[PDB]
């Protein structure tokens, strides 16, 4: 998931 | 846990220093008017606005304790009441308007789309309408905002690992003291309060209340291909199916 | 033009309410274990159905609501009532963990929730918010006020305010007269009214879920079609 | 003319 991704960074 | 360790004042200086800027719109007076390009400008300004809400949430004390997992449907649950109330919040000294942006002032004339869009505009509108009236503060307004994000799907989620539902429970407690903290602060008497507290969060319902309604919307758009809908907006919405 | 709700006392507030209360009624005697989609929702929707006459005269019975409008009082319970419904639900589901009490001749699980796209997700979220009430101990004098609360609440978007006030006096005398600290007492009565955001979402939920069912499951009654289509 | 105004009134 994108939301994921951005969670990450 | 670093959220439980901290103060009140503390807490309000965490939340009100993780507050996300004010975006603009591509809004210009010189175009025309297609309800679908409204639509148009807010898609594109939410879509950007989430970006800023995602990094907001990170420095929320206590989200990042959680799994990602969890920090995903939290975020999934609760985007567009974080939205909301961010619009409801900074319409509260425009009357009868909602400023979706600095540049883009819209009453219900100027409108719309209606019978289910004008109904959903009155509701933020009435919500604005009672921030105002109740005179309510920007430290009380991280304070909501902030167990929006907690509480609205802290349900709705493994085994075993369930203290992290405890922890965000307690969190919620200490936003809880810090809401009051303030009303103590402002002079407000016990059941002054107890009463404001109350209304407070009675208005999560309908904050609660106008995402559903608005998450039916924006379905309902994106399956008659209206809107051209972002890519992560796309999947924050196929969350709520 | 004064209404008597705000001149009653804490304790005049809590009788009022729980003299008021509906009866738990009871499903079909029909042995059957539902499972089938018209079943169920045959059972629930006549049971509801029952449930709403005795909603619309408690409703006359919480004080404040007859001092409002006739258009006043139909538009909070068009509003309302599913979630009115859904409280009582949990409320009396709180003594059977991970089932849910619809009468005491019809108790649900999980697995009964199945089935049908679109129940397990709610019914799961039911089962949550009963499990919720029952580790806070809920206590049915606090029970009574969040569930008026929701009444005149819900659809209220200056005399219905001061009467929530009122209600919000009567939460804490509740909390007080159990013995709980202030800190405890402004904690529990935000936890308590948090959960209200949830019911507020399965009612959302379940209301997309009842459009469906009508788009020709089970017959509907005229007044629960009416009740529906007020939400659009 | 809803049920809901009938009712209400008794
Ligand atoms: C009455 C119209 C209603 C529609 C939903 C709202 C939106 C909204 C809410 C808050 C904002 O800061 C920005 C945008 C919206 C619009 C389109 C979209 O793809 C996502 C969110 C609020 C207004
Ligand atoms: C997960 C399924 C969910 C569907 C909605 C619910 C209903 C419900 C809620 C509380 C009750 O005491 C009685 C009935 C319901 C069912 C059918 C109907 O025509 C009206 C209300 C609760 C359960």
């Amino acid at each position: 998931k994108i939301l994921h991704r951005l969670l990450q960074d | 846990s670093l959220a439980l360790s901290l103060t009140a004042d503390q807490m309000v200086s965490a939340l009100l220093d993780a507050e996300p800027p004010i975006l603009y719109s591509e809004y210009d007076p010189t175009r025309p008017f297609s309800e679908a390009s409204m639509m148009g400008l807010l898609t594109n300004l939410a879509d950007r606005e989430l970006v800023h809400m995602i990094n907001w949430a990170k420095r929320v004390p206590g989200f990042v304790d959680l799994t990602l997992h969890d920090q995903v449907h939290l975020l999934e649950c609760a985007w567009l009441e974080i939205l909301m109330i961010g619009l409801v919040w900074r319409s509260m000294e425009h009357p009868g308007k909602l400023l979706f942006a600095p540049n883009l002032l819209l009453d219900r004339n100027q409108g719309k789309c209606v019978e289910g869009m004008v109904e959903i505009f009155d509701m933020l509108l009435a919500t604005s309408s009672r921030f105002r009236m109740m005179n309510l503060q920007g430290e009380e307004f991280v304070c909501l905002k902030s167990i929006i994000l907690l509480n609205s799907g802290v349900y709705t989620f493994t085994l075993k690992s369930l203290e992290e539902k405890d922890h965000i429970h307690r969190v919620l407690d200490k936003i809880t003291d810090t809401l009051i903290h303030l009303m103590a602060k402002a002079g407000l008497t016990l059941q002054q309060q107890h009463q404001r507290l109350a209304q407070l969060l009675l208005i999560l319902s309908h904050i609660r209340h106008m995402s559903n309604k608005g998450m039916e919307h924006l379905y309902s758009m994106k399956c008659k291909n209206v809107v051209p809908l972002s890519d992560l907006l796309l999947e924050m919405l196929d969350a709520h199916r």
